[PDB]
């Protein structure tokens, strides 16, 4: 019956600052530490900071120190993390942690469903595609270029090809947007007489793209 | 090793700290025989709570004394145990 | 802030095997070391705490051991729901700290790459950039090299690498590099290479393209 | 206020319910008691219920013959008397621990007569 | 655990002091610090009320000329001045064991 329920987040503009909010319900709120824990994309997880259930203690691990506050209102029976002049290294999902009895030493336990906290000064842009042509079996796909924020999703001929795709995890550039590649691999056999179309779909943008995949002069 | 303890000390320290020394250092030596042994300074805490029960009549009272108990390896510089089961 | 040093960072096993993880901290933590498994998109799950106890639901296989500065947790029979990724986790003091985490994979037969280059689009040329990809298409182990050439000049810090997980139906991997120049830098080149290098390969193989062609 | 509900005359061997309303105090933080006053005998202590109901003791005399219940909920400490006898036969009172193991606040009385 | 009190009955002269004694048969300190012995006061027509309480510490509603004294065993209520409302049957009680009450000593107006 333990429930961590989460709230706030969303994307940020470096430099700027967040207020991270948690409510919990199931223990007693006033006897346990309480504990914040990020983890930014493809990396490991990053403990961060945790407070006492009167607030007189209060840890920051070092990669934080300075830069974000914890407090917590056990009337409210939530924690807050805020969050002042945030950096790129800050993206992440932040979660929500409380531990297992009431002691100082107790070990992490139930956790919240995570919040997505996105630091970047871009906008919102749809992506460009296109594609990667042909030249046994052979390969071809379409190079999805330019977005921003993330998701985007990628099928090919309307779901009807599902068999040898794959849709690469999306890279963030130096210009602070994403790209992926969607390939699919097909017999060479087919090339001609089949029709190949990735369908790319950017709802942040409200943008869809249904480009052809076609060989060469 | 623990059927050795005299833990007194430490019931009057907390019943004094829950009405509001000789016995908080008394109490600390007795508790640090077990510091960083999380399973045996566990059953030192629950022997407290064993001997305390019957007198710990309320509410209030039963939950001061708890959470007293809870920082009482932390207030003598020792680590608590990860979890120790007070009920 | 006590350092946890895991070891391996990655490790293939299959269904039966003994698997062992270690962790060694910076400094005596006692016994306050927990272990947690993580799969992808999910919260982690406490396996062990106390550095042996088990947490309640946490199936037997499970083990942990150790005191001090070394640790291990140990899975006596890797089942399928282990593939995840596993931390170690001291309490002993805070700030606390992760160890750096042990992805653990399926382990499979050796599969060569197929290799692929695509070059750039023209209607990509029309914008001003120009992106090279290469492709490695289903293959086992993870460790592969990739290496760019432009007019067998090496390339180095304009390319990216991608990868996939590993797949559900062959568990193998497939990536991909992209090589990101400028339609100016692209132009004053003539030829663009990928040289992939990869045990189920007898050779290195290297896939390559004249700027005009087919 | 403790006001005391039932009492009344029993014959021997038989069964009775006793109610007790609580009024001036947080109910749910206090353990209970029933205490007794004999005529002839003193005053005997009967039974025992934590706030939370989770303990319950019994005096060695009336063991097993009565059990003692709260109703968290309506502010009531109920003692449910079985085998009633000559010598259980005395004005009952509701006592409110203080806390630490003393009896604070006293109820008014209700009398039991075990009697044919 | 059996309790004990001397006198049976103490007539006592309004403004003088006077003191009861309670005697427990084993001693009444608990493994915290405290004695378990109370004293209570039943008035005539009136329930037992609460004077002194863990052998030293007394009530709210209880003036300061009551006392309460002891260690071990024997245990002693003093009281400074006599006044009016100070009259009935005076158990003492320990909260060691169970709850036994003493047999109370009867406060006449000598």
């Amino acid at each position: 019956q333990v429930q961590l329920v989460q709230s706030g987040g969303g994307l940020v503009k470096p430099g700027g600052s967040l207020r991270l909010s948690c409510t919990a319900s199931g223990f007693s709120f006033s006897d346990s530490y309480m504990s914040w824990i990020r983890q930014a994309p493809g990396k490991g997880l990053e403990w961060l900071t945790y407070i006492s259930g009167s607030g007189e203690i209060i840890s920051y691990a070092d990669s934080v120190k300075g830069r974000f506050t914890i407090s917590r209102d056990n009337a409210k029976k939530s924690v807050y993390l805020q969050m002042d002049s945030l950096r790129a290294e800050d993206t992440a999902v932040y979660y929500c942690a409380r531990p297992s009895d009431y002691f100082e030493t107790s070990e992490e336990l139930d956790w919240g469903q995570g919040t997505l906290v996105t630091v970047s000064s871009a906008s919102t842009k749809g992506p460009s595609v296109f594609p990667l042509a042909p030249s046994g079996t052979a390969a071809l796909g379409c190079l999805v270029k330019d977005y921003f924020p993330e998701p985007v999703t990628v099928s090919w001929n309307s779901g009807a090809l599902t068999s040898g795709v794959h849709t690469f995890p999306a890279v963030l550039q130096s210009s602070g947007l994403y790209s992926l590649s969607s390939v699919v691999t097909v017999p060479s056999s087919s090339l001609g007489t089949q029709t190949y179309i990735c369908n790319v779909n950017h709802k942040p943008s409200n943008t869809k793209v249904d480009k052809r995949v076609e060989p060469k002069s | 090793q623990l059927e050795r303890a005299n833990l007194r000390p430490c019931e009057q320290h907390l019943m004094q700290k829950i009405q509001r020394s000789q016995h908080q250092e008394r109490c600390c030596n007795e508790l640090n025989e077990f510091e960083n042994n999380q399973r045996c300074m566990c059953e030192a805490l629950q022997q407290i709570m064993e001997n305390q029960s019957d007198r710990l009549q309320g509410r209030q009272q039963e939950q001061q004394f708890k959470r007293e108990l809870r920082n009482l390896p932390q207030q003598c510089g020792l680590r608590a145990p990860q979890r120790c089961d007070l009920d | 802030e006590i350092v946890m040093t895991q070891s391996p960072s990655s490790l293939s096993a299959s269904v039966g095997d003994r698997v062992t993880i270690t962790c060694r901290a910076s400094q005596s933590i006692s016994t306050y070391l927990n272990w947690y498994q993580q799969k992808p998109g999910k919260a982690p799950n406490l396996l062990i705490y106390a550095a042996s106890s088990l947490h309640s639901g946490v199936p037997s296989r499970f083990r942990g051991s150790g005191s001090g500065t070394d640790f291990t947790l140990t899975i006596t029979s890797l089942q399928p729901d282990d593939f995840a990724t596993y931390y170690c986790h001291q309490s002993y003091s805070a700030p606390r700290t992760f160890g750096q985490g042990t992805k653990l994979e399926i382990k499979r037969t050796v599969a060569a790459p197929s290799v692929f280059i695509f070059p750039p689009s023209d209607e990509q040329l029309k914008s001003g950039t120009a992106s090279v990809v290469c492709l490695l298409n289903n293959f086992y182990p993870r460790e592969a090299k990739v290496q760019w050439k432009v007019d067998n000049a090496l390339q180095s810090g304009n390319s990216q690498e991608s990868v996939t997980e590993q797949d559900s139906k062959d568990s193998t991997y497939s990536l991909s590099s992209t090589l990101t120049l400028s339609k100016a830098d692209y132009e004053k080149h003539k030829v663009y290479a990928c040289e992939v290098t990869h045990q189920g390969l007898s050779s290195p193989v290297t896939k390559s393209f004249n700027r005009g062609e087919c």
